[PDB]
């Protein structure tokens, strides 16, 4: 038996410029090399990029941001490298105290670039968000990716801004560090009363569902390439034995039924669902609900 | 109060949502049958969904699901019981006629297109620019059966042009005609192919092609189906 | 009743056990031998936990709970009450989730496809184990397995993670917890290609897998491709269980004290544990 985990044989032809559509040819990069490395799980050709006005505020924005953050740990490093890789989990750039609430008067030195470092982040992640709806729209798609992409956005906005602004200060906000991010998520879960009675928390558990589901769907139609499975889209609009086999597989093993079109629509929706739900639990914490242990003991 | 609002909402929204990704998975292999192919009495819980209609690319016409189903070809069993449930025994060959794990889907008798309207599958002969960039060359290579005869040998790699993978070998016969086996498959060894799936024998009975050039997605069902079907049928005659 | 294509794959054979005995359907359902096991060890397990019910006093769904040994007991058996029904339905458990396995490489044998499904799932039958077997033998006691009832086994969590610190410093926990984030991010980003793809703009004709690799190109500069994206949606799913396992098997038993102090063999490494600065000194 063999298992098509691994290519067996690598064949390579001219690089592959890519469709054209409605693109603007004028801003893709030289195709990159070729990586026999990469050929062995997935495709070995490397670029061509796009990169036009949005990708460059992006790109620059968030490099931005990042050295912002990176900075910081050199000063905290006292300019030491030994130190810097010591200590490079350890060191954290925090948001301001909260008595400067919501206001953009925090020193430098204690949050004012917390600040700074939040808005590169907020310009480079909207940007590279309305990226991904320009790069569908060029080549006729569905905003699919654009709207599933939307989902994480939701999370990452109430976690560093739609609630700090809720709660009226920035202090409330996630700071940037490795084990400093990992305590915030401990405190907060504290301080509301266990998370794991927050019902949204649990919501975005079940959600995370996802391994289960790519877990099968992976298995399948690596089981189905004997039959060429993996051409899901053809097989959508002529289905033969693949999507025929995929099906009776789910259908004869828990009883109901899967289209090949009809298991990523599963498979989107399980995926978004974890972080509109999360969004939701996080939002409600400490704004509308104070103790969800509490919460959980009158439902109201 | 007001997180307790948030979550009932959730909780019907989630039912909506339930419903709506159930029905679409209803829009093939519906309405259910009886095993005589009469519509069967209980159709389950949901109604079919509103059809929904693709344009296929390169003026290929449409489909609309979900739509009228027939099976488009015979189908060689019979009940082994007086009641519903249980299995249908072959009245043939099965392999050659095309039930079981040998089974192949009437698909369009057209080879899949790429995006700018050519066959996705070529032979690496005819294919330009395509060579086996890394891995063992299976060309030239004898291809062996699962009672450890030798068949044949690879005379061609058949390639994905726009994903640029494998996809079939061109075996050639010893009859001097060729037939593909599913890169899937196969095993490329360092002397050797090898096909579990089928006994030497039944090389010669894989499904053939039309165009030398080119293989259509019917033929592509017809012969993965042979080679997969032989994992059942040609046990028989093989050895671990 | 039966799928409009589905009579031509209702053959029989491909058992494992048994022949043609149990080789029939029952509605959408297929039997086989291992179909008769799940549902005998099923049928067994739901009775325990309906008798369990009744010596703990409570119908309520959110109150029945199914409680290990005391530490008390090591690792021998115990009363019913004080332990011996969580020991059956951990052996039903397991019995229904094995033959869960095999009964689906009897419906991988008849269909004539891989075995990557059983396999896969199998990784999750390995958890459970770990949980309920492998770290409490090593252990030395079934009390350090977690209880089957449904706010009660997420106590077990807190006080399992709380014992060590924060568990947010097992190395093998963020590991872990990194391929559950990315399977999640991957699995988004494909089901939202093939659609988008399937349904393109309202009135464009279907879009291509040449459509799908030139979209992630044009974005990320590199496209996994469609077999890779199945390859790569595996490997993400079944690492993270895997490393979800390792992450417990060595918790209690090789490391047992508090996770955070774990990293300090990294701080105190000999040609810096004593620069000053930084955070440490
Ligand atoms: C916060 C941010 C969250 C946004 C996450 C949305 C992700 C889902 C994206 C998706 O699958 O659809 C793409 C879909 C269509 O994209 P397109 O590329 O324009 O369409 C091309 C094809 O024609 C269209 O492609 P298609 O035809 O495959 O998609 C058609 C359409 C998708 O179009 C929709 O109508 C999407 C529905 C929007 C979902 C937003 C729900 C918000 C959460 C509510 C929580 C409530 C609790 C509080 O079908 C559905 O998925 C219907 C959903 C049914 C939900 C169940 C309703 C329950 C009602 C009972 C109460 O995008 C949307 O329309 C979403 C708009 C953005 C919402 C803000
Ligand atoms: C994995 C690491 C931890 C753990 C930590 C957590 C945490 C933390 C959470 C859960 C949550 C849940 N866990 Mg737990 N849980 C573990 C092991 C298990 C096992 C097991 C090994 O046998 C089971 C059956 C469950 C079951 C469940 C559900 C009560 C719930 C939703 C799961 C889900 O959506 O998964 C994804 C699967 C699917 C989407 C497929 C559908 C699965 C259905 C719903 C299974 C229902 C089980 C039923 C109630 C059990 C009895 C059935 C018997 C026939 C009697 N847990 C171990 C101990 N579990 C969440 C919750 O809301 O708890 C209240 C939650 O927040
Ligand atoms: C001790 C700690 C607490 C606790 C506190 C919290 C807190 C606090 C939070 C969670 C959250 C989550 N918790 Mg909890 N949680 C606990 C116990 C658990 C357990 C368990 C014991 O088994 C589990 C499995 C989980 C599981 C989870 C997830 C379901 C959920 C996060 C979804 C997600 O994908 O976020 C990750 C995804 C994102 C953050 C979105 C990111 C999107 C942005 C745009 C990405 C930008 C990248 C940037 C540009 C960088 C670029 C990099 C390079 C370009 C490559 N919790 C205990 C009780 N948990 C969150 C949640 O939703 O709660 C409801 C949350 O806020
Ligand atoms: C969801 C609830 C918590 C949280 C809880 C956790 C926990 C718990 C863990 C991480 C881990 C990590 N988190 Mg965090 N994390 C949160 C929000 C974020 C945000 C953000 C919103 O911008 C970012 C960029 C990160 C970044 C990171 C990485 C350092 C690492 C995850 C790998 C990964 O998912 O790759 C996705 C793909 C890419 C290409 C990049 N976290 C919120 C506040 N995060 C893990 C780690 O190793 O920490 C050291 C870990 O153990
Ligand atoms: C206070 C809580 C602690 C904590 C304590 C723990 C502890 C303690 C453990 C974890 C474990 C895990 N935690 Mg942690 N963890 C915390 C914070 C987090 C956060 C977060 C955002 O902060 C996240 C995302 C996670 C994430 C995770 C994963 C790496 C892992 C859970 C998945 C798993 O094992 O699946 C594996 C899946 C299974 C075992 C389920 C198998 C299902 C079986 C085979 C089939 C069941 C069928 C069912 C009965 C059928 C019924 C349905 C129908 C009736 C037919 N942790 C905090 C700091 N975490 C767990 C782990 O690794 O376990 C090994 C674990 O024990
Ligand atoms: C539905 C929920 C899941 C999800 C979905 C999702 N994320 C997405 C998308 C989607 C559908 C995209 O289309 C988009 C993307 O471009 O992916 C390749 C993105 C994306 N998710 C990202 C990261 C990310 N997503 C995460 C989460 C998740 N995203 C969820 C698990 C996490 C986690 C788990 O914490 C991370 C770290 C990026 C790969 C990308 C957003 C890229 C971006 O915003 O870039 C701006 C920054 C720069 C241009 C410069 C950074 C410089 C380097 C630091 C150097
Ligand atoms: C390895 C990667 C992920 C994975 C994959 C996976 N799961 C799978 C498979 C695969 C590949 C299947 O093919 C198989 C399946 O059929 O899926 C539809 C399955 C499956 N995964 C399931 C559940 C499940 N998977 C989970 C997880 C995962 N599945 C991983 C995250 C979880 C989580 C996250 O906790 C759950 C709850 C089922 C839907 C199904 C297996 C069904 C099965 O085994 O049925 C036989 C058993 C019964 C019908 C009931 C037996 C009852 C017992 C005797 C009594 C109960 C004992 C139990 C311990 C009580 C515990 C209750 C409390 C904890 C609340
Ligand atoms: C030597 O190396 C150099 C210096 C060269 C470069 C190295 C840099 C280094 C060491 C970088 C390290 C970076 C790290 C460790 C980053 C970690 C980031 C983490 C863990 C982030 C986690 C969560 C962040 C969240 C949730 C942030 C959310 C932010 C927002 C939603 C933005 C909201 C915007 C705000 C509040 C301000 C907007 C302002 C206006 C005016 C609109
Ligand atoms: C995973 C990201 C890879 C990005 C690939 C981008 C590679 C483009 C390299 C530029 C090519 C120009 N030139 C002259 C070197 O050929
Ligand atoms: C994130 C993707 C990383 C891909 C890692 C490359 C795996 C190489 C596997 C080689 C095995 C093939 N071989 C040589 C045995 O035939
Ligand atoms: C898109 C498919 C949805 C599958 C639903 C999974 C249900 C899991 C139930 C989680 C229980 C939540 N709660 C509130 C009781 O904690
Ligand atoms: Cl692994
Ligand atoms: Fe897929």
């Amino acid at each position: 038996e063999y298992q098509n985990i691994f290519s067996q044989v690598q064949v390579r032809g001219p690089a592959d410029l890519g469709m054209t559509e409605d693109v603007n040819l004028a801003n893709r990069s030289g195709v990159g090399p070729f990586s026999t490395l990469l050929g062995w799980f997935g495709n070995a050709q490397l670029g061509p990029i796009y990169l036009g006005s949005l990708g460059v505020l992006s790109l620059f924005s968030g490099l931005m941001w990042f050295f912002t953050i990176g900075i910081w740990f050199w000063y905290q490093a006292g300019w030491n490298p030994a130190v810097f890789l010591r200590d490079l989990f350890f060191f954290s750039l925090e948001p301001p105290a909260p008595e400067y609430g919501l206001s953009f008067a925090a020193p430098l030195k204690e949050g004012g670039l917390w600040l700074i470092a939040s808005f590169f982040m907020f310009v480079a992640v909207w940007s590279w968000w309305g990226r991904t709806y320009l790069r569908a729209q060029a080549l006729g798609m569905g905003k699919h990716t654009a709207w599933a992409f939307l989902s994480a956005i939701w999370l990452w906005m109430v976690l560093g801004f739609i609630r700090p602004i809720l709660m009226g200060s920035w202090s409330e906000a996630v700071p940037y560090g490795i084990f400093s991010h990992l305590d915030w998520t401990n405190n907060f879960s504290l301080v509301h009363g266990n998370l794991f009675y927050n019902p949204f928390h649990g919501l975005s558990i079940a959600f995370l569902g996802s391994a289960l589901l790519f877990a099968m769907h992976g298995a399948t139609i690596l089981a189905v390439s004997r039959f060429g499975g993996e051409r899901e889209l053809e097989q959508i609009a002529d289905r033969g034995t693949a999507a025929e086999r995929a099906a009776l597989f789910v259908r004869w093993t828990m009883g109901f039924n899967a289209t090949m079109e009809g298991i990523h629509r599963w498979a989107i929706w399980m995926a978004v669902l974890v972080t509109l739900t999360g969004g939701i639990g996080i939002l409600l914490s400490g704004t509308v609900v104070d103790n969800w242990y509490v919460w959980g003991q009158n439902h109201g | 109060d007001l997180a307790s609002l948030a979550i009932y909402s959730f909780w019907i929204f989630l039912a909506g949502l339930i419903y709506y990704l159930q029905t679409e998975n209803m829009r093939e292999g519906y309405p259910l049958e009886n095993e005589d192919g009469t519509p069967a009495a209980n159709q389950g819980p949901f109604p079919l969904p509103k059809p929904k209609t693709f344009i296929l690319p390169h003026g290929r016409g449409t489909l609309t699901v979900p739509g009228p189903e027939s099976e488009d070809r015979p189908i060689a069993l019979a009940r082994t019981a007086v009641s519903e449930g249980f299995p249908h025994a072959p009245t043939g060959d099965p392999m050659k006629d095309g039930v079981g794990p040998a089974s192949w889907v009437a698909r369009r008798d057209l080879p899949e297109l790429d995006g700018h309207g050519h066959n996705k599958i070529k032979p690496m002969k005819a294919a330009a620019g395509f060579h086996v960039s890394a891995g063992k060359n299976p060309i030239g290579l004898p291809v062996r059966g699962c009672d450890l005869e030798i068949a044949g040998k690879v005379v061609d790699i058949w390639v994905d042009i726009p994903e640029q993978m494998a996809r079939f070998l061109e075996v050639e016969l010893k009859d001097g005609s060729t037939r593909l086996l599913p890169m899937q498959m196969v095993k490329v060894q360092s002397n050797r192919v090898h096909v579990n799936a089928l006994s030497s024998d039944l090389f010669a009975g894989i499904p053939t092609i039309k165009s030398p050039t080119e293989v259509t997605l019917l033929e592509e069902d017809k012969i993965c189906g042979y080679v997969a079907g032989g994992l059942m049928y040609a046990a028989p005659k093989r050895k671990s | 009743a039966l799928l409009s294509f589905e009579r031509k794959y209702r053959v029989p054979g491909g058992t494992l056990v048994g022949g043609n005995l149990f080789d029939f359907w029952v509605g959408p359902f297929y039997v086989g031998f291992f179909g008769v096991a799940t549902f005998f060890f099923a049928a067994l397990g739901i009775i325990l936990i309906a008798w369990s019910a009744v010596l703990q006093g409570t119908w309520n769904p959110q109150l029945i709970s199914v409680y290990p040994p005391a530490l008390e007991y090591g690792l021998g058996g115990a009363p019913l009450a004080k332990g011996g029904l969580w020991q059956i339905i951990t052996i039903c458990a397991t019995g229904a989730f094995v033959s869960w396995a095999l009964r689906e490489v009897e419906i991988c044998r008849k269909l004539g496809i891989g075995y990557h499904i059983p396999f896969a799932f199998a990784f999750a039958i390995l958890a459970y184990l770990t949980l309920v077997l492998f770290r409490p033998v090593m252990m030395g006691a079934w009390g350090y397995a977690f209880p089957y009832g449904i706010w009660t086994h997420l106590d077990w969590v807190s006080n399992t993670g709380y014992t060590y610190g924060n568990f947010h410093y097992n190395p093998a926990h963020m590991i872990a917890i990194s391929f559950f984030f990315t399977n999640a991010l991957a699995l988004a980003l494909h089901g939202a290609l093939v659609l988008s793809a399937a349904n393109p703009e309202k009135g464009k004709e279907m879009r291509t897998p040449d459509h799908e690799d030139t979209f992630f190109r044009d974005l990320v500069g590199y496209s996994i491709g469609t077999l890779g994206i199945h390859r790569l949606g595996l490997l993400l799913s079944l690492s993270a269980v895997f490393f979800s396992a390792l992450c417990m098997i060595i918790t209690g038993t090789i490391w047992f004290d508090q996770w955070v102090d774990w990293w300090q063999w990294w701080v105190k490494l000999p040609w810096w544990a004593n620069i000053p600065g930084g955070i440490n000194g």
